[PDB]
RNA sequence: GUAUGAGUAGCGAAAGACAGGUGAGAAUCCUGUCCACCGUAUGACUAAGGUUUCCUGGGGAAGGCUCGUCCGCCCAGGGU
RNA sequence: UAGUGAACCAGUACCGUGAGGGAAAGGUGAAAAGCACCCCGGAAGGGGAGUGAAAUAGAUCCUGAAACCGUGUGCCUACAA
RNA sequence: UUAAGUGAAUAAGGGCGCACGGUGGAUGCCUUGGCACUAGGAGCCGAUGAAGGACGGGACUAACACCGAUAUGCUUUGGGG
């Protein structure tokens, strides 16, 4: 067993969007990426 | 002897090559396979001159069981089973001939393996 | 008034070393020996340089010369083309590159 | 183990005096004069001992 | 960017043979015949996971540890 | 190889589940007038003939150094540490 | 004729010089992008739905830009020919 075993749920109920619009730290994450101009905001 | 492959694969190879030339009379293969075909086939046509039951019940081993060779019909379909061609056709050709029933020629090497190649006929 | 037509081949997928072995066997020899020598070698660089000699003879016919029966290979070159580069996954994580080379081949056919 | 130093340009060449390709015997045809290998079937002719074999 | 070692190491566990095809070209592609290997599985259905590789007709510059007329590769058209 | 990381479809391709980390890449000619036609070859590639003042300016396209790989030849070398 | 003595040249390959090619892009020259500032404007946008985005719009649509089911755009007022 090596590591990166994917799921379609868990990579959107941890690293999604709605769990970065839930705190005052996901908002730091999104506004820190928008000042990099990156296309993919979050997975 | 000449070692070519594993132990009990030479039996299968020399059965399977030498049921050709019973059918075709031409084979385009390499050097060493042809020399073992020399030895085995000229041991086999000598059984083609007895016609006994020992001629059947020893040639039945080293020839494939199956193999069709069908070129005759008038109002029939007659099927030579490629052992019957020893005892009906290949036998009584060389009945006055002694040993030396084969010819080996030297053509070319192969395209991808550089293996020099060889034709075999009978007469 | 010129003898000595030419013909080249560019970026042919072989080595530069192995092609210099066949061209050891062609300098100084006539055309009649050369095609006969090239027919009976089992190498990749055998069947390539034949096309170069036949195109050089065809240049010498349809452009300048005559006298096919008196043509001599005078010059023969093997040069280094651009080299393709790939990688191979070697054990314990790392890798090691692989050069893949090509060559430029020119052959000159003079009369005498 | 591991080579001690670079071999120079001289010992590149002084090895390779035994890395030659050569061609062994070539003979004319029976019937055309074209160069063909001894003890071998003629590819451009089909003849051997002045007799065509590669035919039906 | 290019050497050196060096045309050395290696080509990643296994049984193939012949005849006839298309082709510029064939151990490697297509067809035929025999032989051989697994068979609580190298066989059938599905859940994740992958995201067009599935199908048809073409092509051979690169990928395929060799070749390659072939391909899960490229072109173009379609299928849930 | 400077100047923003980025003169070019760059916070891109790529790497890590994630926060994140982050490249190489400009120039034919004045104008595409970018080689009709013939020949070898399956093609690529080439040789003529043409355009162009110039093709050793032919799409890897101004100039083209060095390591490196080749061809031909004036002189020397097979009792030498 | 015999004896005694002296004895050059040839290169499987190699070294040095010259001459001619190939691989590679240093240097020479150039601007389409930068850097640091100067004078002035401006120093907010949002429940009338913002910033940033997803999906779609062309005869041909893979991308960029522009736009929005009125979708490569509509109305009006001046300039322009
Ligand atoms: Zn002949």
């Amino acid at each position: 067993k090596r590591t990166y075993q994917p799921n379609k749920r868990k990579r959107q109920k941890v690293h999604g969007f709605r769990k970065r619009m839930s705190t005052k730290n996901g908002r730091r994450v999104l506004a820190s990426r928008r000042r990099k101009g990156r296309k993919v905001i979050s997975a | 002897r000449k070692l070519g492959r594993t132990s009990s694969q030479r039996k299968a190879m020399l059965r399977d090559i030498t049921t050709d030339l019973i059918i075709n009379e031409r084979i385009v293969t390499t050097e060493a396979r042809a020399k073992e075909v020399r030895s085995t086939v000229e041991k086999m046509i000598t059984l083609g001159k007895r016609g006994d039951l020992h001629a059947r019940r020893q040639a039945a081993t080293f020839v494939r069981n199956e193999v069709a060779s069908v070129r005759e019909e008038d109002e029939s379909i007659v099927v030579e089973s490629a052992l019957q061609k020893l005892f009906n056709d290949l036998g009584p050709r060389f009945a006055e001939r002694q040993g030396g029933y084969t010819r080996i020629l030297k053509t070319e090497p192969r395209r991808g393996d550089a293996a020099p190649m060889v034709v075999i006929e009978f007469v | 008034q010129i003898t000595s037509a030419k013909a080249t081949a560019k970026t042919v997928r072989t080595s530069p070393r192995k092609a210099r072995l066949v061209i050891d066997l062609i300098r100084g020899k006539s055309v009649a020996d050369a095609i006969s020598i090239l027919k009976f070698t089992p190498n990749k660089s055998a069947g390539i340089i034949e096309k170069v000699l036949m195109s050089a003879v065809a240049n010498a016919e349809n452009n300048f010369d005559l006298d096919v029966e008196s043509l001599v290979v005078s010059e023969a070159f093997v040069n280094e083309g651009p080299t393709m580069k790939r990688f191979r996954p070697r054990a314990k994580g790392s890798a090691s590159p692989i050069n893949k080379r090509t060559s430029h081949i020119t052959v000159v056919v003079t009369e005498k | 183990a591991v080579p001690a130093r670079r071999t120079s340009k001289a010992k590149k060449a002084k090895r390779r005096t035994h890395y030659k390709l050569t061609i062994k015997g070539l003979n004319a045809c029976s019937n055309c004069g074209e160069m063909k290998k001894s003890h071998h079937v003629c590819p451009a002719c089909g003849h051997y001992d002045g007799k065509d074999v590669m035919s039906k």
